[PDB]
């Protein structure tokens, strides 16, 4: 495959030497992709030679590349990126087919480690969004593709939270969610100014609010929405969650968590530790008469109000803050409470897992799955 | 209409400024419970068995 | 049995696109053609400050996008005048200078009137003097030794410098001779200018030296 | 005549009086309405008299006046962009001189306005978005700000930094207009770092305080916002009643979130009676009336951008309702079910004992209530003296 890769590289080198540069702004020519495959042939052979394939892109039982399974990889380009050639970019129908393949064939695979699966899907969605950006694509279909990318990242924000840092970095996942939502907001505004309305906008705007519960400025943005979007149920739920969190209404916050959709619950899971710490501070201050004496508080109340899995998790949470727990009665003491140094490890909430009643593919797709695409690439 | 228009002058030294001596009332937070809403709330509490002791 | 009562800042990730920086349409078109996703943390923190022509000192890991910040800034606030050099970028290695030149040639795709030149050690002074005399650039990227040599013999007119930039300034200022040459170059340039210095490992001992070159800078350390 | 106008321009430039040149460039001057000055190609005469780059600037100004006479604001905006660029080159050419600052006040302020017109003259054709001309004007104003701020070596009475704050305000008037904040951080940092912070003109200081107070209100910093908006409202010009009303629109929610309630006379005076019911409800702890009032004027509050901010009065309403419950029962040991009944009387959706306990715990923690909760007896025991301290001390 090395000879084929070098021949394709030479062909691209000649085609790029034919390319011109240093053009005026008015004479700009937007790129139109012409790649009919999920991954370009040159990239397939390149990663085959360099042994950089994921587990999903190889024929099972060997290191050979299943070309119909390989998906174009995000690579950050470089200062010598040499510009994207027309055949290195896949047009919008091919991008939609790639997203359908991802949501129908990959997001439900159980074999393979979680790190490999998450890395593959995240990198490939990044590549899809990069191809969208480089082609100046602004259409309902592109909006749908970026929406599916955002849904995948939202799901992974909770599904992968227990993994070690070498497998899943929460900060990078949150950054990816924020970038996807920024792209969605920009495309929503552009389409609205162009006279086109997106059905799913009211959903993802809500996600935006759920991703900015600690930023007050989001309130202003919520008041700038179109009246149909702002008065939608999703945005109303997001504003209710914002009000519950910022007012330290943990009972209302966890009631909203219980009555939320799967993706909304996954987004709200990021604030569980913060809201529980604030709730414990408030309860310890409010249920203790004096700094010298302690008061017994039912552990069942802590489990119910703060939405803990069972008495063991609540006991661990209370002990990590210095409070004694015994006989199902935590001894709240004003002089014994102390906020631990260093954030404790997060664990998946059982209720949010129970909210996942359909496959991951359907949750990411936002509806019933489309038929699995079947496209053998041409050599 | 949603614009902060430019001022006619550049400085006024405070002579031509609209004076609002008592703009914010401070004695609104009192123990007065004789208003209509207080009576309605007291009636509700009486209905639900919560009555001021004699 | 009731005892009477005894009388006695979380943050979020900021979100913005390159369109939110009010860049020139040519810069935005070149950015999207490059496939840039969104400003990073360093980019989001530094670009709004750098566009306004104010000094900045930045410390961040390699690959965070420190170079692109000052490239975009100096392309945004550029007033190209024939016969003058308004942006001077200095680094300690030829490879870094060529990377900066590639970035400038990459982001100035839709600015045909902008010229960038590179002067570095290992070549002859005659080529650099010919470049200055015949086709004077608006952006000059180089090493302190070559820049000092070109400025001492009155071949490079530094009196029109408006953007003084040091890339990977920590290891350039750690060296005594390189720091002395940088000091002389700074003294040759006019006072009314903006200074931007970026480095990957800004030791606390070098930080006073870096802040000596600026005036009320915005300092970012991660 | 055109010759007299050009000679007056030349004399003003030679004499270096900023006011005269600003008048000769500003559209506020009646000479723009003078029919004989408006010309299509007057650059030949400007080249003869004025030295560059002033000749190009004033030729562009004459073309701009001619275009404005025909109500072609796109051509006017292009001409004014030429004005700003030429004047910026000329102003940068000046060294240790700030006599041309008013001209920058006359030019840049005139650019933004034209952008608005151009903007509302491009919606009709549909070939442009809403704010592209504003973005270009913001770029020009950023260039002007860079030119003004880079001058840090001139004397105190001879520096261009006196033109900073004005330009900052102009940028604010674009950033809030095109709904593009977070570019205000460098401007605020530069103004705070500047030693001329309190020496700018009163109008520019008031405008800056108003905008930064709005930004601080949207950042939940209700003390810095309170201070800035109080300064803006106190020192606002008496003639500009619209500006006073606009400042008060954002000053009211901040003051109410801190425990200060506007009088009815204030709302009547500045035609802000939409708050009249809201201020009553928070005073009475009436959640139902507060919700009804916020729904009645929902369009007005969303237009002003304070509706969700006004929703934060719910905490003070809770405090007032619980204080009323305590005053009605007249006991220091209040059953939590009494508070539950009070909340149900206000038609709070999905309210139970757990949420009542959460609200009371938060009120106790924040210092609104001086008491504790006895879970065994399911009661609230408040301080016998000062159970509900004033909100001004919380
Ligand atoms: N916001 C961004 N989005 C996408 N790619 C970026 C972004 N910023 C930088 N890059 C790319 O990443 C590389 C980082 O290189 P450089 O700018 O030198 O970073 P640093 O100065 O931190 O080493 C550049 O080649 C650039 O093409
Ligand atoms: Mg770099």
């Amino acid at each position: 495959s090395k000879e084929k890769y070098r021949l394709l590289d030479q062909r691209d080198r000649i085609m790029r030497q034919a390319r011109v540069k240093r053009t005026d702004l008015d004479k700009a020519r937007t790129f139109v992709g012409t790649c009919l495959d999920m991954c370009p042939e040159k990239e397939r052979y390149m990663r085959e030679t360099r042994s950089q394939l994921s587990v999903f892109e190889v024929v099972p039982g060997t290191d050979q590349v299943d070309h119909a399974a390989a998906v174009k990889e995000y690579s950050r380009s470089s200062a010598d990126q040499e510009e994207p050639l027309p055949h290195e970019l896949r047009p919008l129908p091919v991008l939609s087919r790639t997203m359908d393949y991802l949501v129908t064939q990959i997001m439900d695979q159980k074999e393979g480690s979680l790190r490999d699966w998450y890395d593959f899907v995240w990198n490939r969605t990044r590549g899809i969004r990069k191809d969208i950006t480089q082609q100046h694509l602004c259409d309902p279909l592109t909006v749908s593709l970026i929406e599916k990318c955002t849904r995948f990242h939202i799901h992974c924000a909770h599904f992968m939270c227990e993994e070690p840092m070498s497998s899943f970095d929460a900060k990078i996942n949150n950054e990816n969610m924020t970038k996807c939502l920024q792209s969605l907001k920009e495309m929503y505004q552009d389409l609205r100014n162009k006279g086109v309305f997106c059905a799913s906008e009211a959903e993802f705007q809500g996600y935006n609010v759920l991703l900015s519960l600690n930023k007050g400025d989001i309130l202003r943005e919520v008041q700038q929405f179109h009246p149909a979007v702002r008065n939608s149920s999703e945005v109303k739920f997001a504003v209710q969650a914002f009000a519950a969190l910022n007012s330290n209404n943990f009972v209302r916050f966890f009631k909203l968590v219980q009555s939320a959709s799967y993706l909304n619950a996954c987004l709200l899971h990021c604030y569980f530790s913060q809201i529980r710490k604030d709730a414990l501070r408030a309860l310890n201050f409010a249920y203790t008469v004096s700094t010298q004496r302690s008061t017994i508080f039912p552990l069942d109340g802590v489990v119910r109000m703060l939405l803990f899995r069972d008495c063991e998790e609540a006991t661990d949470f209370l002990t990590c803050h210095g409070l004694t727990v015994s006989d199902g009665c935590v001894e709240l003491n004003r002089s014994a409470f102390l906020e631990p140094e260093g954030l404790s490890k997060t664990r998946k909430s059982v209720f949010i897992t129970r909210k996942l009643t359909v496959s991951v593919g359907e949750i990411v797709n936002g509806g019933p799955l489309p038929p699995v695409p079947r496209h053998t690439p041409v050599c | 209409d949603d614009e902060f228009e430019e001022f006619p002058a550049e400085d006024w030294a405070g002579l031509d400024e609209d004076e609002d001596a008592h703009v914010w009332e401070d004695n609104w937070d009192d123990d007065n419970v004789e208003d209509d809403f207080s009576n309605q709330l007291r009636a509700e509490l009486e209905k639900h068995g919560y009555k001021m002791e004699t | 049995e009731l005892l009477d009562y005894e009388d006695d800042s979380y943050v979020s990730i900021h979100s913005s696109g390159f369109r939110d920086f009010l860049l020139k349409p040519e810069l935005l078109r070149a950015i999207v053609d490059c496939g840039f996703e969104h400003p990073s943390e360093v980019q989001h923190e530094c670009i709004p400050q750098a566009i306004l022509g104010m000094d900045v000192l930045c410390q961040a890991k390699s690959g965070m996008g420190k170079t692109a910040v000052f490239v975009l800034a100096t392309l945004q606030q550029l007033x190209p005048v024939t016969g003058q050099v308004s942006v001077l970028v200095m680094c300690h290695t030829r490879e870094l200078a060529f990377q900066i030149s590639k970035e400038y040639e990459r982001f100035s795709k839709y600015m045909p009137n902008v010229k960038v030149a590179v002067f570095f050690g290992g070549l002859s002074i005659k080529k650099d003097e010919e470049v200055l005399k015949k086709n004077c650039p608006h952006i000059v990227v180089g090493t302190p030794g070559r820049i000092l040599a070109l400025a001492r013999n009155k071949s490079l007119n530094l009196k029109h410098i408006k953007h003084f930039i040091l890339d990977e300034c920590d290891k350039m200022l750690e060296q005594l001779d390189m720091r002395r040459d940088v000091q002389e170059i700074f003294r040759m340039t006019p006072h009314e200018k903006q200074v931007m210095m970026f480095s990957a490992t800004l030791s606390k001992e070098i930080r006073p030296v870096c802040r000596k070159f600026m005036q009320d800078p915005m300092e970012i350390f991660v | 005549t055109i010759n007299q106008y050009l000679q007056q321009v030349y004399e003003a430039i030679d004499s270096r009086d900023g006011a005269s040149c600003a008048e000769l460039v500003s559209f506020k001057h009646p000479h723009v309405a003078n029919p004989r000055l408006q010309m299509a190609s007057p650059e030949e005469k400007c080249q003869q008299v004025l030295e560059p780059p002033y000749d190009e600037m004033f030729a562009a100004h004459l073309r701009c006046t001619y275009a404005v006479g025909n109500h072609d604001f796109i051509e006017a905006y292009k001409c004014q962009t030429v004005i700003v660029q030429s004047f910026l080159r000329a102003f940068q050419a000046h060294k240790e001189e700030n006599w041309a600052l008013p001209v920058m006040y006359a030019v840049a302020l005139d650019l933004r306005v034209f952008a608005n017109n151009a903007d509302q003259q491009l919606v009709k054709k549909g070939k442009s978005k809403v704010g592209d001309m504003l973005e270009k004007a913001a770029e020009l104003l950023m260039s002007c700000f860079r030119v003004c701020a880079s001058d840090t070596r001139a004397g105190i009475e001879d520096s261009k930094k006196w033109g900073m704050l004005f330009l900052v305000n102009q940028l604010f008037k674009i950033y809030f207009k095109i709904n593009k904040l977070h570019l205000c951080k460098p401007l605020i940092r530069a103004i705070d770092s500047s030693n001329l912070k309190d020496d700018y003109s009163t109008a520019q200081r008031v405008t800056y305080k108003y905008y930064v107070g709005r930004k601080a209100m949207f950042d939940s910093d209700f003390k810095q916002a309170e201070e800035y908006l109080s300064f803006a409202f106190e020192h606002c010009h008496r003639s500009s009643q619209k500006n006073k009303r606009m400042i008060l629109i954002y000053l009211l929610p901040v003051k109410m979130l801190l425990g200060h309630m506007p009088t009815v006379e204030l709302l009547k005076k500045y035609h802000l009676m939409q708050f009249a019911e809201v201020t009553r409800a928070v005073s009475e702890g009436n959640l139902l009336l507060l919700h009804e009032a916020l729904a009645k004027h929902e369009a007005f509050f969303i237009r002003c951008g304070i509706f969700l901010i006004l929703e934060k009065l719910k905490i003070i309403t809770y405090r007032n309702l619980f204080k009323k419950v305590y005053l009605l029962l007249k006991t220091h040991q209040l059953s939590l079910d009494a508070f539950l009944v009070a909340l149900k009387f206000m038609q709070v959706e999905d309210v139970d004992i757990d949420e009542v306990q959460c609200i009371l715990a938060n009120l106790i923690y924040m210092g609104h209530v001086k008491g504790y909760i006895s879970h065994q007896h399911q009661k609230l025991v408040v301080s016998k003296q000062n159970p509900f301290p004033p909100l001004s001390t919380v």
